[PDB]
């Protein structure tokens, strides 16, 4: 019901909400949103904080076979071109037993003041899924039907404004719109000339 | 003006809507959502490379054919009464035909430099394949538009020289000097186009 | 635990561009059509 | 160095310095060359003395080639974002001011060689107005040489 | 210090001070240059004293030349975003008002030398209207020198 | 202090006050300057008395100058967003109302001066209408003063 | 209080109440004032009788000035978003309704003074139409006072 | 209560009820006011009877005043988003249907008083078509009171 | 139920069923109302038999007022997004297809009453074309009924 919330000081730190946290090893799908945001007693073993590096470790002890942990690696750098502080989910990692998953997560960035939010941060790349595996025959797969994570500026134990993932335009649309709205200019140059080839009135 | 009201009605409503949107991204701090970095790096460099080959030849033969029908209506229009024009005044046609020779040469010189790669990350796609993508766009634009302007320049002078040859047959060899200075503009676009793609290598 | 985000759907750039480039493609088709019937010029002295 | 997209603005500074100054040199040669070929039937003696409005429009073409060679040779893989904005603003400043100096040569050079065919007293006055319209492209050059060579 | 794209607005003040004042000095030279060639076919004596409407259009170009050198010589990498907005508005002030002053010199300098041909008494009156249309470029200069030198 | 984008809206009030009042002062000088050259060819005595509609158009030029210096002298690194919006609407309100006052001066000053060539009693009535078109630029001045000084 | 961007919509109600009522008063004194010049050639007696369309077009300008002073005196650092939306709609209600009323005065005041040149019986009828085009600015005033003084 | 920006759509319906209805009331007065001048030189006795098509256009303005007063009295900070969407459609449907009703009055009132000059029998037929073009603004009134008061 | 912005598309169907329909009723009244004013100078007996295109075009406003009442009575708080899109398509298909029937009445009813003055045989044929031109406004009504009941 409530988000996961780690704290080290009297002040609160990194906090993470989802609506359906679900994972799969092989082809067995196990839903975990009932053991995470409702059970109120999580094994946050090392949940680091350093104001430039923060980790969120979730460990469940009842999963595919053995105790299986999930790692959310975040960073917080100063980018010179933007002149801001942009957080980024570095990688998200899972350690089952003597194995590391290494799910790469670009496009889960945003400015440090604001939080992230997306509707599908699932694996199993179809067109634009944000969690990509490092090697393509990957045994692990996970799926977030909702997602909201924040680090490095959590204040008063609640999320800030969300830097959303959707946007008005995607990079596949911007290439298809710069092509369609360019040969629309070629078409209305070639149609303006054929709209003005008027005939004669009389003959001799 | 009937149809120019449509072209000015869209151009006003585009920039008035970018005036309102532009003073609503800054004003409630959403500047970070603009991301001209994300536009230039997530649009494929094969799009800029093939809008350079597509505009080197096609925008040259737009200006090569714009300069032919301007002066070719003055060959046949002025040569009804004086039919000695049609053999001496063909070098006006050739001077706007040669600006399409510079198009097809500089479209297959640029096309030899585009080669595929396999990367998808804007860090894996380094700033050599991005510089090679932008320099092929900016070399087919400076050889397509500079020959679109040169081809109409040697068509307007060639149409005036074909109507001065109709009155006095001795005048054509002296107005031929003006078409020499006009056809040197097209050669100046080829010099810049071979210097924009001199140190360009695309691929990995 | 409060201040949850507004839940925009994942296909928001698709539905935005489907509505935007239709409703100004059906507005320009509507404006050009009603411009031509407004200025019809039937020819009227008799 | 600079970011990956940094060489987009220096490329559009070498393109717009040559494209926009080709449009000025094409208008200055075609608008005035229309006036040369039409005055020549009534005055075939001053046909060679009136070429000089088309060689002044051709200087606008080589004002844009001096900076488009200077930019396209100093451009390398991964320049800074400061140095590419300089060469973009050095490309628009000589191109779009050569487009103005190519318009004011076309309109003056067309009207000048018609008033010279009707009265030969205008030729010293025509080539004095044509210097004022040709230094507009020189002012854009000496501020594109300042901006690009920083 | 400031961001890397701060120098974008600072070179759009060095460009727009030069391209908008050359597009104003082109309209003052071209539009009033057809007025000289239309009046000199009847009055060839008043040629060298009718260069005053195209001389005063040439000072509009060197107003924008001075500001575009002041902006381009006060450029560094990593300037602040506040000083970058000052030089953008210092290019738009001397640029878009020099374009307005060049629009007015072109209209009253063309129509002034048409009425000066029909009457030699308008030459003092035309000059006084040319002064009022040339201080518009001067008013844009003293706001560009105030904004860029803060 | 205010955000880093806040100074953009105050320089675009200092620039929009100057370039929109200059566009109104140019249209009052250009359109009512061709009315002088069409009037004087029959009645050249009222040339210096007809400098009034280009004088009254020249006061609109300094209605925008006295707030383009007033905004550019209240500029500071890090002004608040409320202080920065007051100077945007102080530039847009003396500019676009001074552009309206210069639009009305150039229409009634051109038609009025052409009207006093054939009827000398119109000149005391034309100068009264020019007062009414002058205060449209003055009403924008006294509302740009109570916005900048807040 | 309110958000930091909240004062933008109130300033654009203070300036839109001025620049749209000054554009209505520009079209009122320029379109009617060009009819006074055509009336003056045959009827120079009723010059002072014909400033009434120019006077009543200046009443539209002071309708927009009163609301623009009333909005600009109701401004604070950190007003609510509801209060600044009230003064945006109070600026459009007297600006864009004074632009309509000033357009109507300039059209009937132009044809009215060209109709009283040929028949002075229209003069008592010309003024009676202009009151109906006057109250459109007055109706826009009394909705701008209601919206702003809430 | 509702969101912070919820009062934007209700005040926009309070402004567009007065903006678009005064723009229709002005076109009904301006276009049918030029028809009084063309009628006047032939039939001076029909002056006071031809002020009826601008009286009917004067009721188009008070159709938008009694909806803009009605919205601006029911305004409150924190109205729901549903209640304010009802008053946006209450101002768009009484302004833009009074703009259409004022368009049709200005066209049949202009041509109706042209034919009244050549023939006085049209005056009872012109006053019939002015009624049918008046109730288009009255049909927009009864759909504004449905949407606003509910 | 539905979201808070769901009731916006239903009030844009109550407004556009009255805006776009009173615009078609205004064009059929204005374009044919000049048909009565030009006809009646020749044949002044047909000003009661020939106002039937004005009365026929006064039903296009009523066809839109009917749909704008069924929509504005089915509006309650929290309608779904599905049921609100039906009332948007019921407001455009009766407004923009009444704008079509208001065109075809205004063009036919204009020329039809000129041709009835010169020959009285057209009255049976002119009223037959207004049957086929009015059912375009009725076919949009019975598709607005079939959408609004769902
Ligand atoms: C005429 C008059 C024009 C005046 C019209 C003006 C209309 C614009 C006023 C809207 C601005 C304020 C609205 C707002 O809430 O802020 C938003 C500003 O977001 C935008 O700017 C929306 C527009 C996006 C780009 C559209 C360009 C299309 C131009 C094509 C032109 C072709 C025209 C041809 C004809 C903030 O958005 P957000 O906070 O990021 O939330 C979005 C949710 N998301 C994050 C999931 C994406
Ligand atoms: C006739 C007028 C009608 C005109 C309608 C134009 C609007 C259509 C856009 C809707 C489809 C967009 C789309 O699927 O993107 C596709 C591009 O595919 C393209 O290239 C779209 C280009 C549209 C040009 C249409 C020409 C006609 C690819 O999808 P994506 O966006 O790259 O995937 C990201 C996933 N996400 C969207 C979930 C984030
Ligand atoms: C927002 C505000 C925007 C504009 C507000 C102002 C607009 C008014 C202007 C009206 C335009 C007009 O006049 O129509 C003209 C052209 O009409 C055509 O022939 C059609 C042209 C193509 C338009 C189709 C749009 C669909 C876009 C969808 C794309 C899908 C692409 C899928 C592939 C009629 O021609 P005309 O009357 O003869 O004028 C010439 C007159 N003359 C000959 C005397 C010079
Ligand atoms: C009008 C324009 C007002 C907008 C320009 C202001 C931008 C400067 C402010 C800025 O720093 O950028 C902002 C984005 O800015 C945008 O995203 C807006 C760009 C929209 C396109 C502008 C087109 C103008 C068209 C004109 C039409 C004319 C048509 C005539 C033809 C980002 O601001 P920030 O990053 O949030 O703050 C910096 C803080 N930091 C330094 C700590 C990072
Ligand atoms: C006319 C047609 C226009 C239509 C626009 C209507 C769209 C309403 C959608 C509301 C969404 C919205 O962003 O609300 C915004 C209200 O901001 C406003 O409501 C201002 C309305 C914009 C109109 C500007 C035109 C005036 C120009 C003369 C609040 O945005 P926010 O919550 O503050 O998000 C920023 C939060 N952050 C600063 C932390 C990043
Ligand atoms: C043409 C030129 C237009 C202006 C030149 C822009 C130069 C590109 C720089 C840029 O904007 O991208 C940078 C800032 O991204 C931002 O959001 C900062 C503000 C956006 C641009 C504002 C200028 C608008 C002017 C419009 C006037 C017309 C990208 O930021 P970054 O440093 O790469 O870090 C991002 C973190 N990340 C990598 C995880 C995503
Ligand atoms: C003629 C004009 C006729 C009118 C024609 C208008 C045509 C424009 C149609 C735009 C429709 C877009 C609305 C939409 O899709 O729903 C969007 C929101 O929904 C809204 O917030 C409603 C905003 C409507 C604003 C239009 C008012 C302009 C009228 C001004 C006229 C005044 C003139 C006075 C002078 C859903 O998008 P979202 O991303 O899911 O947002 C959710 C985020 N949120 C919860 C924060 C909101
Ligand atoms: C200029 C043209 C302007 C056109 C501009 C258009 C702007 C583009 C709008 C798209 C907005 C985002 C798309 C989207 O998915 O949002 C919504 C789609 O809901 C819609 O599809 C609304 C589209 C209707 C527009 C019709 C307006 C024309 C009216 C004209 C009549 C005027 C007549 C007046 C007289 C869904 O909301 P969501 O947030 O994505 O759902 C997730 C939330 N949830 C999880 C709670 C369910
Ligand atoms: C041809 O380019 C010349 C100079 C250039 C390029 C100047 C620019 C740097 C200019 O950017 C700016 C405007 C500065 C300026 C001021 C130049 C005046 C120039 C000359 O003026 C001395 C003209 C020439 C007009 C002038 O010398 C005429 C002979 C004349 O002397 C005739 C007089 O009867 C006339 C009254 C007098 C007045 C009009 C100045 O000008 O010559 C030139 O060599
Ligand atoms: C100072 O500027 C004058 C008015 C200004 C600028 C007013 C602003 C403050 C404005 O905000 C408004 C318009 C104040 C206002 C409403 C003045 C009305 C008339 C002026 O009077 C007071 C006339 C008027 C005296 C005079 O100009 C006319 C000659 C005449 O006196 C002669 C009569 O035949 C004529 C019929 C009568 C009518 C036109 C009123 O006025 O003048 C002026 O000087
Ligand atoms: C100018 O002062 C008059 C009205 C003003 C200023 C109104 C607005 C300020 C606004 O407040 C009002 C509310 C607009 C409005 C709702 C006016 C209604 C009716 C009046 O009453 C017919 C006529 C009317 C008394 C009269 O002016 C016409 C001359 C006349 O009525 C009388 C006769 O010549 C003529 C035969 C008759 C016709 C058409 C039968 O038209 O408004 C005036 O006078
Ligand atoms: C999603 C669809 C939107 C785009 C559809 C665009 C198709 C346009 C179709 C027809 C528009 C042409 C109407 C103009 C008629 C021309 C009149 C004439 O030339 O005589
Ligand atoms: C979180 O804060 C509470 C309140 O101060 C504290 O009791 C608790 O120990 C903190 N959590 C950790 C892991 O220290
Ligand atoms: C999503 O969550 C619901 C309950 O919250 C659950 O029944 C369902 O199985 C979940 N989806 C998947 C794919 O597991
Ligand atoms: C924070 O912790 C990370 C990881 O342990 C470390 O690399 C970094 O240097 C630390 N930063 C500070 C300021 O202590
Ligand atoms: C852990 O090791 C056991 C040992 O056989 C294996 O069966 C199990 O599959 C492993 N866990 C996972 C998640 O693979
Ligand atoms: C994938 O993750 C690895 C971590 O080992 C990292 O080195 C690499 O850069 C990532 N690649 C991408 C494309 O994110």
């Amino acid at each position: 019901n409530v988000p996961v919330s780690y704290n080290d000081s009297y002040d609160t730190r990194i906090l993470f909400w989802a609506q359906n946290f679900s994972v799969a090893y092989g082809e067995h799908w196990e839903d975990l949103t009932s053991r995470t945001f409702g059970v109120q007693d999580l094994n946050l073993t090392g949940s680091f904080w350093n104001d430039t590096v923060a980790r969120l470790v979730l460990t469940y002890d009842s999963l595919f076979g053995t105790m299986v942990t999930f790692k959310f690696i975040l960073a917080n750098s100063y980018y010179s071109v933007s002149a801001r502080h942009w957080f980024t989910l570095e990688n998200l990692e899972i350690h089952s037993n003597g194995s590391v998953a290494y799910f790469n997560a670009s496009q889960v960035t945003g400015p440090s003041i604001y939080s992230f939010h997306c509707e599908h941060v699932s694996s199993e790349n179809e067109d634009g899924n944000l969690l990509v595996p490092d090697t393509q025959p990957s045994l692990w797969q996970m799926t977030f039907r909702d997602f909201q994570i924040q680090a490095f500026n959590v204040t008063d134990k609640k999320f800030s404004y969300a830097s959303d993932c959707a946007g008005f335009f995607s990079p596949g649309i911007w290439m298809g719109l710069l092509t369609s709205l360019f040969m629309l200019f070629i078409f209305t140059y070639g149609l303006h000339m054929i709209l003005s080839l008027k005939t004669m009135d009389r003959f001799d | 003006t009937g149809l120019v009201l449509l072209y000015s009605g869209v151009f006003v409503a585009f920039w008035a809507c970018l005036l309102v949107v532009g003073i609503c991204y800054t004003i409630f701090d959403l500047g970070f959502r603009f991301d001209v970095a994300w536009f230039l790096t997530e649009t494929s460099p094969f799009m800029w490379s093939n809008l350079g080959i597509g505009l080197a030849i096609s925008l040259s033969v737009v200006g090569a054919a714009w300069g032919i029908y301007i002066t070719g209506s003055s060959i046949i229009g002025g040569g009804v009464k004086a039919p000695r024009i049609k053999t001496k005044n063909l070098v006006s046609i050739i001077f706007c035909e040669a600006v399409a020779i510079y198009g097809i040469i500089m479209a297959i010189v640029i096309s030899n430099m585009a080669e595929p790669f396999s990367a998808t990350d804007p860090k894996a796609i380094g700033h050599r394949n991005y510089h090679a993508g932008y320099s092929m766009f900016g070399a087919g634009l400076t050889v397509g538009l500079s020959n679109l302007f040169c081809g109409v320049c040697v068509g307007i002078v060639g149409s005036g020289a074909a109507l001065a040859d109709a009155q006095n047959p001795s005048l054509f060899v002296k107005i031929l000097i003006v078409e020499i200075f006009g056809s040197a503009i097209g050669l100046f676009g080829v010099i810049v186009a071979i210097l924009q793609t001199s140190r360009v290598k695309m691929g990995d | 635990t409060y201040n949850l985000a507004y839940k925009y759907n994942f296909e928001y750039p698709v539905v935005f561009n489907l509505v935007l480039w239709i409703m100004i493609g059906l507005a320009l088709t509507l404006i050009v059509t009603c411009y031509n019937i407004w200025n019809m010029d039937p020819g009227y002295d008799s | 160095n600079g970011p990956e997209y940094a060489s987009f603005f220096a490329v559009m500074g070498a393109s717009a310095a040559m494209v926009f100054s080709a449009l000025g040199a094409a208008y200055g040669t075609a608008k005035s060359g229309t006036g040369i070929a039409a005055m020549s039937v009534m005055r075939p003696e001053m046909i060679m003395k009136s070429i000089i409005p088309v060689v002044m429009a051709g200087i606008i073409a080589i004002y844009g080639l001096v900076v488009a060679v200077l930019i396209a040779n100093s451009l390398n893989d991964g320049i800074s974002l400061y140095r590419s904005f300089l060469q973009l603003g050095a490309g628009l400043s000589v191109g779009l001011s050569g487009l103005a100096a190519g318009f004011a040569i076309g309109i003056v050079g067309d009207a000048g060689v018609r008033g010279t065919a009707q009265q030969p007293r205008l030729f010293v006055g025509m080539i004095l107005i044509l210097i004022f319209a040709e230094v507009l492209g020189l002012y854009g050059l000496i501020v594109a040489l300042i901006l690009s060579t920083k």
